[PDB]
């Protein structure tokens, strides 16, 4: 099994502010890396697919990218309804696996 | 100190368990399962305490009332891995009542990875750092255990609690104690030391130990080797005169020789016959080697290597150019052959391209219902029958019914051998008993000893073997042609004579028989002529000596030709060399462009 | 039908050794 | 296999006894 | 099959069967030359009995036959080894030409296929 | 055949089931 | 296993229609 290993666990930032959550893998994944985003109410949503392609719909301050083998959610522009949790995912390998989640706080 | 134990497979009930009573090596893995009536009790006095080290890989699988293996396994220090379970060197699986791994001497796994799964009751897995004892713990495979849940009560303190105890290391960011047991530590070393241990003080041992030492920097004093063992030494490599064994450890010329000799049959994972190469003793020759018989050593293949095809049930019949394929390139048969080909075309080149390279065959040879066959020539390389295997009534070679056989193997050129078992010979109405009585002599099958079902009415009563001899009366070259008489034949009672039998070759020089490549049914290594008996033309003067006109030659070549009469007398193989240019006609085109 | 750790627990209904 | 046997396929009660170690 | 005895009883050595997938009647021992290579007739060499006395020495010569289609008429015989006999020179015998059909499907069973999907 | 699938072999519970009309 | 005249009343015990 591939460990996603997600950090920060938690983050406190305020509106209009630039952050970034990070996934490292414990084997390379190459690029088969989802960003999702789950609501207060459950709901989750996928936000990139393939380490850096952005779904349609998702606003464009949402934005994916690759560095060794830290794969970064990164948002621009920090907007109200941002402040929820992410969760990385792998599917490069037979058992899809998870990173343990961020949750986004405000300042 | 003790024995070195071969590998082990453990199930059902303890009693075998007690044959590792006194190794302090398994040159193998070790495997307990499947005990399904065990309990605490039958374990509490249970101890192997000599153990210290493993080869290969250890397993273990639902072994029920095992709740550590602190008592089973207290010494053992290194799992080397030099083989391993599907990539791991350690397997913990549905150890139904295991509470603890409790391996607290456990300092290396050389190679592979660890599996520890289903283990319902167990603890002291989040304790261990798994980075001091493997180089890559990212193969590790450690889920399913009680220790995923919230129940784990994990508990390393014990003489003060939590005032100089365990030794506490990183996960990510948090340090964590470190044991084995409530009562055992994980003991690290010294970075310094690297995986070659350190004393209760931390003094480095020896670069030759792994693991762990009784004394600082002492090769002599290791309880494991990083390299190989010798007379209670740890050293880099094994000097002169030992050899590389398993490896672990030194040994001399005289053990490999025991290894080697003659585990009779079990060839199929009981033997492989161990050999010398660069100085290790190993199982088997590597690619390009073959060896050397009286001392051991490989020696690289003068050519293509030998080969050794073992056959299944210890026989094979072979029916056609199909089967016969199947045995393309063996050298040594293990196991008898069975012959019964009724037909095909261009057998005696094809059965020498696949058949033609067997030099010995461990059991007997049987030639049976071949009616295609003429002779066994094809079976070029055969040297040896061993007889070690017979057919019934004793045989080591039979041949029976075989309609057109004429020849066994040339005997002016040919040796074969025939250790044991007797020669059977019936139905080969073709086949001379001179040819018969010839191999007797030239394979030993000796007669100041036993008998060989030989048939006297039905092995060559077809056959008139050559007698008398036609000679030539002319012979005539053109460039394309040859022109040749021979005597007349008149057997006994003068009376219907019919017929003679020209044959013809391109030949080089000397290298021709009446018996090659066989001619069998259909592709042949011959050109044949029938030449229609004469007519006498009274009593005086009746040589009307039977001739031919060979046309279709190529000029300046060699032809190797022989008359016969139809099934008496056969000419003798006369070489005739039809014509080339005359000097001054080789002249003009060479002098005039 | 059979499959997984049932498997070995069906051997053992079978084997009672 | 013994896998193939009756995991990836289904054994006969029988076909399951014979190699009873 | 019979056991065969030539009149020397002595040296008795082999038997030959013979059998091929055949339709109705239709044939012969000498079809379609199996010559020497392609052969028109499966063959099969049976290694000759052992006697075990005189009083009930019929340890009957016999074969099994393997490999064959089920629901399939055979065409079967036997023969003796071509043997050169002393005086009045005889091979011996040869069995006649028996049709075996293999077995097929038993009603019941042909029946439950048809009225269980 | 379903006498070739259970018979002359042996037939999972669910294969059994399938096509019970 | 299942067989003959059992594979019928195997059916039914599974079918009850
Ligand atoms: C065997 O004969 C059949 C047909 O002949 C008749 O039926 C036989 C069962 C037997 O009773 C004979 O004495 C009868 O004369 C021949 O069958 C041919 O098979 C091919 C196969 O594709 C088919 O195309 C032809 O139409 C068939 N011919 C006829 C006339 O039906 C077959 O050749 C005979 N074989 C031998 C070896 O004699
Ligand atoms: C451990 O070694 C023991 C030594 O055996 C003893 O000495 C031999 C020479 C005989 O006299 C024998 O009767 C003695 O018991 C073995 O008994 C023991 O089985 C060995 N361990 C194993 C592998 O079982």
């Amino acid at each position: 099994d591939i460990q996603m290993t997600q950090s920060p666990s938690s983050l406190s930032a305020s509106l209009g502010e630039r952050v970034s959550l990070t996934c490292r893998a414990s084997q390379d994944i190459g690029g088969n890396l989802y960003w999702l985003q789950q609501g207060p109410d459950g709901t989750i949503k996928r936000l990139i697919y393939a380490t850096s392609s952005l779904d349609s719909g998702v606003p464009k301050r949402f934005s994916g990218s690759r560095s060794g083998s830290d794969y970064s959610l990164t948002i621009s522009s920090l907007e109200s309804e941002d402040f929820v949790d992410y969760y990385c995912l792998q599917y490069s390998s037979s058992p899809w696996t998870f990173g343990g989640g961020t949750k986004l706080e405000i300042k | 100190p003790g024995e070195v134990c071969p590998g082990m497979d453990i199930r059902n009930n303890l009693t075998r368990l007690h044959e590792l009573e006194n190794c302090s090596v398994i040159e193998g893995h070790l495997q307990i399962l499947l005990m399904f009536k065990t309990r605490p009790e039958d374990f509490r006095d249970l101890s192997f305490p000599k153990l210290i080290m493993i080869t290969d890989y250890l397993l273990l699988f639902r072994v029920y009332g095992l709740e550590s293996l602190k008592d089973l396994f207290p010494n053992l220090t290194v799992i080397r891995g030099s083989r391993l379970f599907f990539n791991y060197a350690l397997v913990i699986f549905e150890m139904v009542h295991l509470k603890e791994l409790g391996l607290y001497n456990l300092m290396n796994i050389t190679r592979g990875s660890v599996r520890i799964e289903k283990n319902n009751e167990l603890c002291y897995l989040a304790t261990i750092d798994w980075s001091r004892i493997l180089d890559s713990v990212e193969d590790n495979h450690i889920v399913l255990n009680k220790d995923d849940n919230e129940e784990c009560g994990d508990i390393c303190p014990g003489t003060a609690k939590g005032k100089t105890n365990c030794p506490a290391t990183v996960i990510n960011g948090q340090f964590v104690e470190r044991c084995w047991t409530h009562s055992h530590c994980q003991k690290v070393c010294p970075t310094i030391c690297k995986s070659h241990g350190c004393t209760a003080e931390g003094l480095c041992c020896h670069s030759e130990c792994l693991g762990n030492c009784s004394q600082p920097d002492d090769p002599t004093k290791c309880v494991a080797c990083r390299n190989f063992y010798l007379d209670g030494r740890c050293v880099e490599t094994c000097p002169p005169p030992y050899y590389h064994f398993q490896d672990w450890r030194c040994v001399n010329f005289s053990f490999c020789q025991d290894l080697h000799h003659k585990c009779k049959n079990s060839r199929r994972q009981g033997c492989h016959q161990y050999v010398i190469h660069n100085n290790k003793c190993i199982p088997e020759c590597p690619s390009g080697y073959t060896m050397n018989s009286s001392n051991l050593l490989c020696t690289p293949c003068l050519g293509p290597c030998p080969k050794v095809c073992h056959l299944l049930e210890g026989e094979k019949t072979i029916d056609s150019v199909t089967s016969a394929q199947e045995l393309r390139g063996c050298t040594v048969i293990n196991g008898s052959l069975i012959i019964n080909i009724r037909g095909g075309n261009n057998l005696a080149a094809e059965l020498e391209a696949n058949l033609g390279l067997i030099e010995e065959i461990s059991g007997y040879l049987k030639i049976r219902r071949s009616y295609a066959l003429v002779s066994l020539s094809f079976f070029r390389k055969l040297r040896l029958i061993r007889g070690e295997t017979l057919e019934i009534g004793n045989y080591s070679f039979y041949a029976l019914d075989n309609q057109n056989l004429r020849q066994l193997w040339d005997w002016s050129k040919h040796n074969l051998t025939i250790t044991q078992g007797k020669l059977f010979f019936h139905y080969n109405p073709k086949l001379c008993l001179s040819e018969i009585h010839k191999m007797e002599e030239v394979s030993g099958t000796k007669g100041r000893q036993e008998r060989n079902d030989i048939a006297l009415k039905t092995n060559g009563d077809q056959a008139s073997c050559e007698n008398e001899l036609l000679k030539f009366s002319y012979i005539r070259t053109s460039f394309d042609k040859i022109l040749l008489r021979w005597e007349p034949y008149w057997p006994p009672d003068f009376r219907d004579l019919l017929g003679f039998m020209l044959f013809y070759k391109e030949a080089p020089y000397q290298n021709v028989t009446e018996f090659d490549g066989q001619d069998a049914c259909g592709s042949n290594s011959w050109t044949v002529v029938d030449i229609d008996p004469p007519l006498r033309s009274n009593d005086p003067k009746s040589q009307n000596h039977p001739g031919w006109l060979m046309r279709g030659l190529k000029p300046w070549t060699q032809y190797a030709i022989f008359v016969k009469t139809l099934v008496g007398a056969k000419s003798d193989i006369i070489y005739v060399q039809t014509d080339a240019t005359t000097f001054e006609d080789y002249l003009h085109n060479v002098v005039f462009v | 039908h059979l499959c997984g750790s049932h498997l070995v627990e069906a051997l053992y209904l079978v084997c009672g050794e | 296999g013994i896998v193939e046997q009756c995991c990836a396929s289904v054994c006969s009660l029988y076909q399951l006894e014979n190699y009873c170690n | 099959w019979e056991p065969y005895w030539p009149p020397d009883f002595r040296d008795l050595l082999g038997f030959m069967l013979f059998y091929k997938e055949a339709p109705y009647q239709n044939v012969t021992e000498f079809d379609g030359q199996d010559a020497c290579g392609s052969n028109s007739w499966t063959v099969v060499d049976i290694d000759p009995p052992l006697r075990s006395n005189d009083p009930k020495s019929q340890n009957h010569p016999g074969w099994l036959m393997r490999g064959l289609k089920p629901w399939t008429q055979y065409a079967i015989f036997v023969k003796t080894l071509v043997t050169f006999s002393d005086e009045r020179r005889t091979y011996g015998a040869k069995s006649d030409i028996i049709y075996v059909q293999t077995d097929a499907t038993t009603f019941e069973d042909y029946l439950h296929n048809v009225v269980f999907v």
